[PDB]
RNA sequence: GUGAAGAGUUUCU
């Protein structure tokens, strides 16, 4: 159907069609609020594959996030420590800008659950994302076995605990030798806990 | 137990055995084994020669299972077999010769130390030394290689 | 000092294990590859904040280096190295 | 397949048998519907600017320059060689 | 981003 065509065309971000549409939409986005409601997904095919459905209780929000690194917020570049910690400028936040987009939209919609998010645009100053949210109080959500899980209280603010797709990526959650540091603190605890058995 | 400890004997002896001149201060030559090249050199060079420096190649991601190969000598080969098998073949004349599968006894290579009795035996092993194979063949036995 | 550009010496090379004529030259250090593991390690260590991470020699003296003679067997292409005492002046032939 | 632990065909000799088809290994095949969709999309979307630059170098017979540019644009040489072959087919498709 | 001259299939003022 149309979804395959939208998926393939979305891969062509340098084509004349997508370059033009990106320019006009980025201009339009910069004219409205940093966080604003989207009436519909700008990328319906991308939204579906990330869990979105066109039913009551699913909500799309758009947000722009400042690009670039994290300047150390210390008074006059003064760090009061050893030279290894004197850096102020070329530093980087450990969470993705997409994660920040989810965090801020989740605070903005504190009655909703953040499901997922996707990139839509960027200029030199901002990256634009659309965040998919679900109303756990809506009956259409609570009676739906495919999205029911998110009502349970263990899924409260899953974006704040790195439990969305981008949150687990930023946490380095993965299988095998490349992710041995694993959940870091839990792995660290296992290796730094002295185990003293009853030798009898 | 504390009752038999030297601490109990030093009650009333002011310096607790650590001297009046030199005392029992906090770390007076540094912590741990720091200083092996400078003020501890006369100890390191006398009791731990070879400590400082690098020797040989690195090997990234060593996995020891493909290297597994415990060894058994010829003088232990007949001890790997049950007592009933020894009595049946060892020293007798039989049409069949016993099979000693060294791998199921936990060995990957048969080495040549010691001697064998003069009875035929079939030694099943992944590896065998040259001298071990010669002595097995002199006893009338054979080596058959396995995986 | 004055050292002849040619000398007849024992050749340790496997094909000429005898006295042969050699061409004499002074040894000079090679030009410091960027791919050597120690340089790769040092460069990785020096990146980021923390400043200078390893000692650096700020002085220099004892400019009398031991003279190292490179002896090339004329025909065999075999090269040998010979060490002499320190000196301020060197001249081949 | 000597049945030893050393040599070319080492290892214990068992009765070999044909493993069944794993459909996950079909990935990477080109379905006829997907090829049709991509041809339509290539019609609607054009070529990326670097793709046009690479094709121009191909059309001027600057084969090394095209390889250097495609590798520089895409990262690896392996992706470059695949891209240059694809753009070469496009160029000859128009001829 | 969009257009015009000039320079020994191109991008520089
Ligand atoms: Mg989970
Ligand atoms: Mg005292
Ligand atoms: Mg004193
Ligand atoms: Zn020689």
């Amino acid at each position: 159907g149309a979804y395959k065509y939208l998926e393939e065309l979305a891969k062509k971000k340098q084509s004349d069609v997508n370059l033009f549409l990106s320019r006009v939409r980025a201009w339009e986005y910069r004219q409205m609020n940093v966080i604003h409601r989207a009436s519909r997904p700008s990328r319906p095919d991308k939204a579906r594959r990330l869990g979105y459905k066109a039913k009551q209780g699913y909500v799309i929000y758009r947000i722009r996030v400042r690009r670039g690194g994290r300047k150390r917020p210390v008074p006059k570049g003064q760090t009061y420590g050893k030279p290894v910690h004197q850096g102020v400028n070329h530093l980087k936040y450990q969470r993705s800008a997409r994660c920040t987009a989810e965090e801020r939209v989740g605070r903005y919609c504190s009655n909703l659950r953040v499901l997922n998010s996707y990139w839509v645009n960027q200029d030199a100053t901002y990256k634009f994302f659309e965040v998919i949210l679900v109303d756990p109080s809506h009956k259409a959500i609570r009676r739906d076995p495919r999205i029911n899980w998110i009502v349970n209280p263990v899924h409260k603010h899953r974006e704040s605990r790195g439990l969305t797709s981008i949150g687990k990526k930023s946490r380095g959650i993965g299988k095998g030798h490349r992710y041995n540091n694993s959940p870091q603190h839990a792995t660290w605890l296992r290796h730094n806990t002295l185990s003293l058995r009853r030798y009898r | 137990p504390t009752h038999t400890s030297k601490t109990r004997k030093l009650r009333g002896h002011v310096s607790a055995g650590h001297g009046r001149i030199g005392k029992h201060r906090k770390h007076p030559g540094g912590r741990g084994k720091a200083g092996g090249l400078q003020h501890l050199r006369s100890h390191f060079d006398k009791y731990h020669p070879g400590y400082f420096g690098k020797v040989g190649m690195r090997r990234f991601h060593l996995m020891k299972n493909p290297l597994w190969r415990p060894t058994v000598n010829l003088d232990r080969l007949w001890t790997l077999v049950p007592n009933e098998t020894r009595e049946k073949y060892l020293g007798k004349n039989t049409e069949v010769a016993p099979v000693i599968n060294v791998l199921q006894s936990g060995y990957g290579k048969v080495l040549g130390k010691g001697r064998l009795p003069d009875t035929p035996v079939i030694i099943q092993t992944r590896y065998v030394s040259r001298r071990a194979e010669e002595k097995i063949k002199q006893a009338g036995g054979v080596v058959e290689l396995i995986a | 000092v004055n050292i002849p550009k040619t000398r007849k010496t024992y050749c340790p090379g496997k094909n000429c294990r005898k006295h042969t004529v050699h061409r004499v030259t002074q040894y000079k250090k090679g030009p410091d590859s960027k791919l050597a593991q120690g340089k790769r390690r040092y460069d990785r260590k020096q990146s980021g904040f923390g400043g200078q991470t390893k000692p650096v020699f700020h002085k220099k003296a004892k400019v009398t280096k031991k003279v190292v003679l490179r002896l090339e067997c004329v025909s065999c292409k075999y090269k040998n190295q010979l060490v002499l005492k320190r000196c301020k002046h060197f001249e081949l032939g | 397949a000597p049945g030893l632990v050393v040599g070319l065909n080492k290892g214990k000799t068992l009765t070999k048998r044909q493993l069944p088809e794993r459909p996950s290994r079909r990935k990477g095949h080109l379905s006829k519907r997907t090829a049709f969709v991509r041809s339509i999309v290539r019609e609607v979307a054009g070529f990326a600017p670097y793709e046009r630059r690479v094709m121009e170098l191909i059309r001027n017979s600057q084969d090394k320059r095209a390889r250097k540019l495609a590798k520089k644009r895409l990262g690896t040489l392996k992706r470059a060689k695949g891209k240059i072959e694809e753009l070469t087919s496009v160029i000859q498709s128009s001829r």
